[PDB]
DNA sequence: CGGATCGAGGGCCCGATAT
DNA sequence: GGGCCCTCGATCCG
DNA sequence: CGGATCGAGGGCCCGATATC
DNA sequence: CGGGCCCTCGATCCG
DNA sequence: GGGCCCTCGATCCG
C-alpha cells in the first residue's frame, strides 16, 4: 500500500488568459476550476492522494531552491477545505485579474527548471509514493521554439524524469491553430512502454478536461487477484 | 563560409590550486594565463566562434546539473557564446581562486552538457573541451566509460593542461624554473602520488579517444603558452585553390595547391 | 441545369548578379 | 524568364 | 648630404551568390 | 565579398 | 406482524 502524489502544473503565459473568442473559459480559468473539481473528488473519495499546484511563467517566484519565474503555490499534502478556498480565488474572470495582480504572468520560463523544481518537490515527501504524477495544463504546443538550450534540456530532464518513475501526462488546451504533440510534448509525456502511443485529442470544454484528468486520475486498483481456470492444467491470472 | 566550433574551458580553480611552488607561479595564475591568451586570440582576431567558461572547485554552485546535490562545486562562469571584453575582464581579475576542490571527470560532464545542448543544429562545425587542471584533487572512476562514449557519440575532442610536462617516456622526466622557458618548466619531484594516479587516468582517457598518439595532446601550461596548441582543434584550413601541372603536351595533372608557408 | 476554357494563382531551372 | 500544373471563374447548352 | 627597400596601406579579376 | 596580386607612399637608414 | 431501509460493527484481503 502507499499514498499516490500528483502534482498540477500550470501555464501562466500570456496564451492562457485569452479566451480564444468564444464563450468557454480561458484555458487558465478551465484549468484551475478542474484543479478544484479533482480536489473536491479527492476528499469525497477515501484516498491517501497528496496534491500539489505549481504555476510557471509568472513574475513572483517562491520555491525550493529560489528558480527564477516558479511559482509553488500548494506543496505536496492532502486536499483541504482552505486548500480549495485558495484555488477559489482565481476562479473566473474576477479571479484572473486575482491572479494577475497577485503574482505576474507571461514571463519568460524555463521548462527544465520547472521539473527540477517540481521532482525536488516529491523528493520531500517521507510516506511512500507509490505513484509519481505531473500533470501539465498548457495551451503552447511549442514551447521555447525559439530557445533551442532551453527545449534540449527540457528534453533531457523529462527523460530523466521517467527514469525515476514519475509520470508525465499532457492537458493540451485550445490553441490558435490547433495543438501539435509534434512540435513539443510528443517525447516528453510518459507513454506506456508497451506502446499504446497517440492514445487524446486537445480539450476545449471543461467537461472534457475534467474527463481526460479523472481518467488518469488514479491508478488502476485491482479488487482482487484471482486464478480464471479454463480446465485443470490452463490457469491463467485475471484481476 | 567559416569554420565555426564550440569551445568550452574547464578550469580547476580549486583550493590546491592556489597552492603554489616556491619560485613557480601557482598553477591557478598558469592556467589564467593560459586562458586568457587563448581568449585574447579569439577576441582581438574577430573570429566568429562561441566559447563557454566552466570553473570547478568554486565555493559556490551555479550549475544546471547542481540538482541531486551533484556537482556543488562546479560554476558555469560563461555559457556558450561569442567571447567578449567583459569575459576577459572576468578572467584577468573577477574570478578568485576557490577553497574547495572538485572532481575534474565531474567537470568534464558539466562541460560536455553545455555542448550537447547549446550546439543544437549544425551552427558548429567543431566541438572541444579544454581541461587545466593540477589532478592533485580526488575523483572517482564511476562514470569513465559514459564519459568516453558520450564523447565519442557527440564527437567532442579533449585537450589536458597540467602544472607539469610529459616526463620522456624512458629516462629522463630541480633548480631555477621559467614560465614559457624551454626545458626546466616543472618540478620533476612535485608530482603526487594523486598526481600519478590522476594522471594514468587522463593517459587512458587521451588514449581512447585520439588513440597513442592522443597522449601528445596533453600539455604543461608553460610549454602551452610558447605554442599555438590551444588552437590546434579549432584550427582553420589553409586557403587552397586549384591548377594543372603542365608537363609538356596531352599530360596535365590536375592539382590543388596551398601557401604551406606565408607570414 | 456540366464541360470546356482561360485568367491568375502556385513551385523549380538559369544568365546577370552585388557579393 | 520559361515551362509546368492546378484551381476557380466566367461562358454557354442539356 | 638621395636611393634603395620594406612594411602596410590602396586598387582590379573571379568563383559563390541571392537574384528573375 | 573574398583572395591574390601589385603598386604607391612613408619611414629608415647608408653613400 | 411483515416488508422496508439505513447505519454501524465485525470479517476478511490489498
Amino acid at each position: 500500500s502507499g499514498r499516490d502524489s500528483l502534482i498540477f502544473l500550470v501555464d501562466a503565459s500570456k496564451a492562457m488568459f485569452e479566451s480564444q473568442s468564444e464563450d468557454e473559459l480561458t484555458p487558465f480559468d478551465m484549468s484551475i476550476q478542474c484543479i478544484q473539481s479533482v480536489y473536491i473528488s479527492k476528499i469525497i473519495s477515501s484516498d491517501r492522494d497528496l496534491l500539489a499546484v505549481v504555476f510557471y511563467g509568472t513574475e513572483k517566484d517562491k520555491n525550493s531552491v529560489n528558480f527564477k519565474n516558479i511559482y509553488v503555490l500548494q506543496e505536496l499534502d492532502n486536499p483541504g477545505a482552505k486548500r480549495i478556498l485558495e484555488l477559489d480565488q482565481f476562479k473566473g474572470q474576477q479571479g484572473q485579474k486575482r491572479f494577475q495582480d497577485m503574482m505576474g504572468h507571461g514571463s519568460d520560463y524555463s521548462l527544465s527548471e520547472v521539473l527540477w523544481v517540481c521532482a525536488n518537490l516529491f523528493s520531500d515527501v517521507q510516506f511512500k509514493m507509490s505513484h509519481k504524477r505531473i500533470m501539465l495544463f498548457t495551451n503552447e504546443d511549442n514551447p521555447h521554439g525559439n530557445d533551442s538550450a532551453k527545449a534540449s534540456r527540457a528534453r533531457t530532464k523529462a527523460g530523466d524524469l521517467r527514469d525515476t518513475g514519475i509520470f508525465l501526462d499532457l492537458m493540451h488546451l485550445k490553441k490558435p491553430g490547433g495543438f501539435d504533440i509534434s512540435l513539443f510534448y510528443r517525447d516528453i509525456i510518459s507513454i506506456a512502454e508497451d506502446e499504446d502511443l497517440r492514445v487524446f485529442e486537445e480539450s476545449s470544454k471543461l467537461e472534457d478536461l475534467l474527463r481526460k484528468v479523472r481518467a488518469k486520475e488514479t491508478r488502476k486498483r485491482a479488487l482482487s487477484r484471482l486464478k480464471l481456470k479454463l480446465n485443470k492444467d490452463i490457469v491463467i491470472s485475471v484481476g | 563560409s567559416g569554420n565555426k566550433a564550440a569551445v568550452v574551458l574547464c578550469m580547476d580553480v580549486g583550493f590546491t590550486m592556489s597552492n603554489s611552488i616556491p619560485g613557480i607561479e601557482s598553477p591557478f595564475e598558469q592556467a589564467k594565463k593560459v586562458i586568457t591568451m587563448f581568449v585574447q586570440r579569439q577576441v582581438f582576431a574577430e573570429n566568429k566562434d562561441e566559447i563557454a567558461l566552466v570553473l570547478f572547485g568554486t565555493d559556490g554552485t551555479d550549475n544546471p546539473l547542481s540538482g541531486g546535490d551533484q556537482y556543488q562545486n562546479i560554476t558555469v562562469h560563461r555559457h556558450l557564446m561569442l567571447p567578449d571584453f567583459d569575459l576577459l575582464e572576468d578572467i584577468e581579475s573577477k574570478i578568485q581562486p576557490g577553497s574547495q576542490q572538485a572532481d575534474f571527470l565531474d567537470a568534464l560532464i558539466v562541460s560536455m552538457d553545455v555542448i550537447q545542448h547549446e550546439t543544437i543544429g549544425k551552427k558548429f562545425e567543431k566541438r572541444h573541451i579544454e581541461i587545466f587542471t593540477d589532478l592533485s584533487s580526488r575523483f572517482s572512476k564511476s562514470q569513465l566509460d559514459i564519459i568516453i562514449h558520450s564523447l565519442k557519440k557527440c564527437d567532442i575532442s579533449l585537450q589536458f593542461f597540467l602544472p607539469f610536462s610529459l616526463g620522456k617516456e624512458d629516462g629522463s622526466g630541480d633548480g631555477p624554473f621559467r614560465l614559457g622557458g624551454h626545458g626546466p618548466s616543472f618540478p620533476l619531484k612535485g608530482i603526487t602520488e594523486q598526481q600519478k594516479e590522476g594522471l594514468e587516468i587522463v593517459k587512458m582517457v587521451m588514449i581512447s579517444l585520439e588513440g597513442e598518439d592522443g597522449l601528445d595532446e596533453i600539455y604543461s601550461f608553460s610549454e602551452s603558452l610558447r605554442k599555438l596548441c590551444v588552437f590546434k582543434k579549432i584550427e582553420r584550413h589553409s586557403i587552397h585553390w586549384p591548377c594543372r601541372l603542365t608537363i609538356g603536351s596531352n599530360l596535365s595533372i590536375r592539382i590543388a595547391a596551398y601557401k604551406s608557408i606565408l607570414q
